[PDB]
């Protein structure tokens, strides 16, 4: 997962 | 303020070819020539501007077998129909003119491009 | 020796929540208690362990209508029915329980890991 | 395009  | 899913997208796809390829909720039969090939609609519009024509229009859009044009070549349709589910291309130097042809009349511009880039190379 | 495409499941996905948007080729209605979502049956069961049991079911994959429990809240549905479409998870504060409770009926598992570390965090 |  991210920090689109 | 979302959170991502980097491999989600690929993950999807995977399972759309896992569905296609145990024949699971395909509700289109693509011929070419003699042959056929089974598919999911939603995946063909996706991938292909002609497909997106095709399924968008409200009477062929009911319609559980579409005839290609005679000239397209069911090898060159299939390196295709394998693109559009995996992402990856089979080119090769026996191939990548019926490839760019059957991606020309399918309306698949990233396709195309990559086939124009490798024949100018050689 | 394929070639691949980097963008090309994203842009896949990307055209299907552009279909669900526009509802085209929707061929299931969703219901959570008083509300309804239209989806496309093949990119729930790429998404959900739940709903690739319920439509690969000889009896249910013909079902227009499938009810959830009514436990189930209609926010988190559509909450995870967008992270479906877009790999982009909406979690915050407020729906964090209702969103892991929603992923872990409706089996999705990176969803429910990643619910799991934010309240451990927390 | 890249080889996978
Ligand atoms: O080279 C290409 C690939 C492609 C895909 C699609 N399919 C869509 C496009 C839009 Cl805007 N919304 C939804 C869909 Cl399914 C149309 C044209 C082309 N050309
Ligand atoms: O967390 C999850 C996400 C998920 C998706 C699917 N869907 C498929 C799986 C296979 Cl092997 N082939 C085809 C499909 Cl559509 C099943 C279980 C789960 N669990
Ligand atoms: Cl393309
Ligand atoms: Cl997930």
């Amino acid at each position: 997962w991210v920090i689109p | 303020s979302c959170i991502q899913f980097t491999r989600h997208a690929s993950d999807v796809l995977l399972n759309l070819n896992r569905l296609r390829s145990r024949d699971i909720l395909t509700d289109v039969v693509i011929v070419v020539s003699r042959e056929q090939f089974r598919a999911h609609k939603t995946v063909l519009m996706a991938c292909s501007g002609l497909f997106y024509s095709i399924f968008t229009d409200q009477l062929k859009c009911n319609l559980s077998v579409i005839n290609l044009d005679p000239e397209i070549n069911p090898e060159g349709f299939c390196i295709l129909l394998d693109f559009m589910y995996t992402s990856r291309l089979n080119l090769r130097e026996g191939n990548i003119m019926a490839v760019m042809a059957t991606a020309m009349y399918l309306q698949m511009e990233h396709v195309v491009d990559t086939c124009r880039k490798f024949i100018k190379a050689s």
